[PDB]
């Protein structure tokens, strides 16, 4: 269900409002400015939005025959872009609630919002329309926003009205004097926490309690927070740490959780409940990027299998904030909620009390409940202990809430709420890393002890039986130039990117090239060659190596398979040792064939890698010259890879008639086995022609020179 | 309380110099964003908290940001004053010290803000 974007600018404002509505929604876009629309009798797009509808008035004349014909033949709605009531008997309304510009006066249209937003009814052109008289500034369109891509897709892209609110009260018994509670804050607490529980089923508000400093402030405030000790079983309690203390500057295990064994020490002589497998890191520190021992110490003395961070995949913006499911620990995305520590009264709030009244009624808090399934919310002891500032904020969010949205809004434990985060996100399982070292905010939530740059700056791809380990090798001559260290039985490969290894880590990763100094040297490389036909390795190659250079060779993808048939015919595999090649060309032997066919498809690879890494870091050289000349080929990889220092490759590469190639790795990159038969060759060159076509289309694309292989397979 | 108190004014008017100084009372300047946006908002400077600096390709050569720990204010050198430059500038505190090139720009990644002050040029 792509839905496409059509913004009258890129730098349009409105553009980038419907496109957060729809990256909060996690509803996957199409950005296009002023195509085609179907994908072999499949609609490509399922919702079209024109940030500027008069675009599509002004249409060419064919183009909107062609774009209204799609629309009826697939049932595509479109959205525009030009006091507030809601329409009760409007079909648009799902979400939202009837509680407390465009004019026809023929009906042919739902005005869902009136004074502004409208629905104009499908039966006119036979294409649905809804459309909007201001942009999406007010809380109330981007509400009716979400109920407009809901309908017009038949709530294919729309979400459950079941609707999750956690709230944490975070730096529980941290404060100095004047900032903690005292026996009117914790009576008026549990009085809104059932008023709250009253509101929503199950609303028990999480304390992240701190054990050193309490009883140690005022003892007035001290006995102000004994009423507390009377109050543990209508409250839900999670630990954030004895001292309040950063855990990647512990950066050992064992210290971290005598820390958090302090913390357990506390919540058995508080009464407290050693459950709910639920903490959060004070500064966030060690969720992203991932501290091992945090995650390690977690679970060890508190069985936590749910934390919740705002540093995944950045701080900001809060839309993209995802959740992952890594080291055992499912950690979901925090909110921010607009209140903090500096905010201790109603009247100091930053911008005034007015600017907390907009993120009450309509701010982050609002579109954030409205946009997330689950929100977690971040609150602080000082929001609770003299103006009483989170009580406020919660006991007008579901007034608001309730009283706009007719949402279920249920609050149940976190372990219920980040399995509803999984069961709804089922992409958000994999994490995708990212380089600690390039936002600075991460490398402060970085331990000190990890050294900084410790990634390649080139990918050799493969794919495999066409030369890459002797360009392994040829590249590991070169001074400026370090390979990485054998990966135990898959030697060279890492295989990092492509498979079960991207869930070890980034550190994982980072123990295979050392740290750098003077002595080590500053490029570093990788062979991957499962990485060609692989479809994750690209993506994530590229969220973690943004800057780094791939270089793949090709020679005949005949020949390739057949080296490819007879590598498994000389591994002992036995499908391709008991079947022969023209049977090749049960599930092993489709399997062998896929491996075999799907590897010698070189454009639908390069397609994936040239839509991760840019066209200047990819080169493509010819792989029977690495066994004719290679010299040449070694020179041109060394004007690509930017090195200063230039190594004659013309005197340090000697030919071997002996090997047949020039100098290797022995018996394993020189086998000699039969040529390949004439009906078997006379398949095989039928077979991948039109694979050459596109191959040699996207070559001359790519600014790249064609190899001798691809032709003569296109002369003859 | 977070506050941001900002000062500053006038030019020469065929072009001059100023250092606009939006004193930070209340928190450390050291520890957030304090870009400078100029009226919608454009982001036109960030200084770090460990001093990494941005501009915008209008201001690149001409416009210096500073900080000073001990006042615990951050200051504008502005240098060679377009006609273009005159507006309100926001001094506007974010969580994130450190500025990042797509979103120092942005006004919805900065939090708390200021009064603002007006530069006539
Ligand atoms: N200089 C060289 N040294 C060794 N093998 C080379 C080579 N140039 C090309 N090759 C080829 O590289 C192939 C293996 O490619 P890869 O690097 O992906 O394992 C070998 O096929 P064979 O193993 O069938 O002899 C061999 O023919
Ligand atoms: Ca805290």
């Amino acid at each position: 269900p792509l839905v496409l974007v059509f913004v009258e600018s890129l730098y349009s404002q409105l553009g980038q409002e419907v496109v957060a509505i729809l990256e909060s929604s996690r509803f996957k876009y199409r950005t296009e400015i002023a195509p085609t629309l179907t994908d072999k009798g499949r609609g490509r797009f399922a919702l079209i939005i024109y940030e500027n509808i008069l675009k599509y008035v002004n249409l060419d004349a064919w183009n909107r025959e062609l774009l209204d014909k799609y629309c009826v033949a697939y049932g595509v709605g479109i959205i525009g872009f030009f006091d507030c009531s809601i329409n009760p008997k409007s079909p648009l309304l799902y979400v939202t609630r009837p509680s407390e510009v465009f004019q026809s006066n023929h009906s042919t249209y739902e005005p869902v919002l009136l004074a502004t937003v409208v629905q104009d009814l499908g039966l006119h052109d036979g294409i649905q329309r809804v459309l909007f008289g201001n942009n999406l500034n007010f809380w109330l369109h981007k509400l009716v926003f979400v109920d407009a891509v809901a309908f017009l897709t038949g709530k294919r892209l729309s979400l459950p009205l079941d609707r999750y609110i956690l709230v944490d009260i975070d730096d529980i018994f941290v404060g100095k004097e004047g900032t903690r509670m005292k026996v009117e804050d914790v009576k008026a607490l549990f009085d809104t926490q059932n008023e709250l529980r009253a509101h929503i089923p199950n609303f028990t508000f999480n304390l992240g309690y701190s054990g050193k400093f309490f009883h140690t402030g005022t003892n007035a405030e001290d006995a102000g927070d004994d009423l507390l000790l009377s109050y543990v079983k209508e409250f839900w309690w999670f630990p954030h740490m004895w001292s309040h203390m950063q855990p990647h500057l512990f950066h050992n295990q064992s210290v971290l959780a005598e820390q958090m064994a302090l913390n357990k020490k506390f919540a058995v002589e508080h009464g407290i409940p050693t459950d709910m497998g639920y903490a959060v890191a004070p500064h966030h520190s060690g969720v992203y990027p991932v501290h091992v021992q945090l995650y390690e110490a977690w679970k060890q003395v508190w069985s936590i299998r749910v934390t919740s961070t705002e540093e995944y995949p950045h701080l900001k913006p809060a839309r993209y904030r995802r959740g992952f499911i890594h080291n055992g620990i499912m950690v979901l995305p925090r909110q921010t909620c607009g209140l903090f520590t500096h905010t201790i009264f109603y009247n100091e709030y930053p911008g005034g009390s007015s600017e907390l009244d907009k993120i009450i009624n309509g701010g982050e808090l609002f579109l954030t409940v409205l946009l997330n399934p689950i929100s977690i919310f971040m609150t602080h002891l000082s929001n609770y202990g003299n103006d009483r500032l989170g009580l406020y904020t919660f006991k007008h969010l579901v007034r608001f809430l309730h009283s706009w949205t007719n949402l279920r809004l249920q609050t149940l434990p976190p372990v219920q709420l980040a399995q509803k985060y999984f069961q709804i996100f089922s992409e958000e399982k994999d994490p995708l890393w990212q380089d600690p070292c390039e936002d600075k905010r991460h490398k402060d939530i970085w331990s000190k002890e990890k050294t900084c740059d410790r990634f390649p700056k080139l990918l050799i791809i493969g794919p495999q039986k066409t030369g890459t380990t002797a360009l392994y090798l040829f590249l590991g001559m070169h001074p400026d130039l370090s390979s990485n260290y054998p990966s135990s039985e898959t030697f060279e490969e890492i295989q990092f990117f492509n498979g079960h290894n991207y869930h070890k880590g980034i550190d994982w990763y980072m123990e295979f090239f050392p740290i750098p100094s003077n002595t080590t040297s500053d490029f570093y490389f990788e062979k991957s060659a499962n990485y060609f036909d692989s479809e994750v390795a690209p993506r994530r190659a590229a969220a973690l190596l943004p800057k780094a250079k791939v270089l793949t060779i090709l020679i005949n993808p005949a020949d390739r398979a057949y080296s490819w048939y007879q590598h498994q015919r000389a591994h002992d595999d036995p499908v391709a040792l008991k079947y022969t090649f023209h049977e090749v060309i049960s599930s092993k032997l489709r399997a062998l064939q896929n491996r075999c066919l799907v590897p010698g498809w070189y454009a639908t690879h390069i397609e994936r890698w040239l839509s991760a890494y840019h066209a200047n870091q990819i080169l493509v050289l010819d792989g029977k010259l690495l066994r004719t000349e290679p010299a040449k080929v070694m020179d041109m990889v060394q004007k690509f890879l930017g090195v200063t220092n230039t190594i004659d490759y013309h005197k340090t590469l000697a030919f071997d008639p002996k090997k047949g190639f020039w100098c290797c790795l022995g018996k394993s990159k020189g086998r000699k086995y039969p040529e390949m038969d004439l009906d078997s060759r006379a398949f095989l060159k039928d077979y991948y022609r039109d694979h050459n076509i596109e191959l040699s289309k996207l070559l001359y694309k790519m600014g790249q020179t064609l190899p001798t292989w691809l032709r003569e397979d296109l002369q003859n | 309380q977070v506050q941001l108190v900002e000062s500053g004014g006038g030019s020469v008017q065929a072009g001059g110099s100023l250092r606009l100084s939006c004193a930070a009372s209340g928190f450390n300047v050291d520890d957030y964003a304090i870009g400078w946006f100029r009226q919608e908002r454009e982001g036109v400077s960030c200084i770090g908290g460990d001093g990494t600096t941005y501009y915008e390709n209008s201001v690149k050569g001409r416009f210096t940001v500073s900080s000073d720990k001990r006042d615990n204010t951050v200051y504008l050198q502005m240098n060679n004053l377009r006609p273009e430059d005159t507006a309100i500038y926001f001094c506007a505190a974010d969580r994130s010290k450190y500025c990042v090139g797509k979103y120092f720009s942005t006004p919805s990644q900065y939090d708390f803000w200021g009064r603002g002050t007006h530069v006539t040029v």
